[PDB]
């Protein structure tokens, strides 16, 4: 997260860290046994880490659980990044408490101007590399589709939305992928892609979760 | 591009 602030230990209870010997993606806990993340975060040997703040130190409240199965959307296109969503089933149910809790799926899509909270342990520098120990947060509004399509001509699908600041300085970045975009207590987006990080006129692009609620529910129901 | 490491 570039230009964000330190969230505060366990203030974003649904935030998870995908780990394969190092943190590589974020995710959102949607129930005691399922996590939502980005399809491009897929890899074998994923360990889901819940209740984290400092990802380099065991401070208490953490729950390390192996992924029993990762379900990349059948129609995910690695070239266009369309349908960039993945469901991860935990080997065992997480113990839900104040520090570890699930986030609600939306019943409707969010409109332009809606203010959201984006979080992650990704790079904090637009020009260079600096990964934080603790979870970072950023409040950002959902942009109008016209501005989004003007910024990325021919690259925005109906399953994507832009969120951020056109003036630059604040944005998600490498290492934030798969993380949550929560607006009004509902999971509206998943960190996906962007041209650079926090660049002028190049806002972050996110997977539009409201388009996948039926798929998520039907898939969880049969697995 | 994608905001993982580094796709
Ligand atoms: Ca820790």
């Amino acid at each position: 997260i570039v230009g964000g602030y330190t969230c505060g230990a366990n203030t974003v209870p649904y935030q998870v860290s995908l780990n394969s010997g190092y943190h590589f993606c974020g995710g959102s806990l949607i129930n005691s046994q399922w996590v939502v993340s980005a399809a491009h975060c897929y890899k074998s040997g994923i360990q889901v880490r819940l209740g984290e703040d400092n990802i380099n130190v065991v401070e208490g409240n953490e729950q390390f659980i192996s992924a029993s199965k990762s379900i990349v959307h059948p129609s995910y296109n690695s070239n266009t990044l369309n349908n960039d969503i993945m469901l991860i089933k935990l080997k065992s149910a997480a113990s839900l408490n104040s520090r570890v809790a699930s986030i609600s799926l939306p019943t409707s899509c969010a409109s332009a101007g809606t203010q959201c909270l984006i979080s992650g342990w990704g790079n904090t520098k637009s020009s260079g590399t600096s990964y934080p120990d603790v979870l970072k947060c950023l409040k950002a509004p959902i942009l109008s589709d016209s501005s989004c399509k003007s910024a990325y001509p021919g690259q925005i699908t109906s399953n994507m939305f832009c969120a951020g600041y056109l003036e630059g300085g604040k944005d998600s970045c490498q290492g934030d992928s798969g993380g949550p975009v929560v607006c009004s207590g509902k999971l509206q987006g998943i960190v996906s892609w962007g041209s650079g990080c926090a660049q002028k006129n190049k806002p972050g692009v996110y997977t539009k979760v409201c388009n996948y609620v039926s798929w998520i529910k039907q898939t969880i129901a049969s697995n | 591009x994608t905001r993982e490491l580094y796709v």
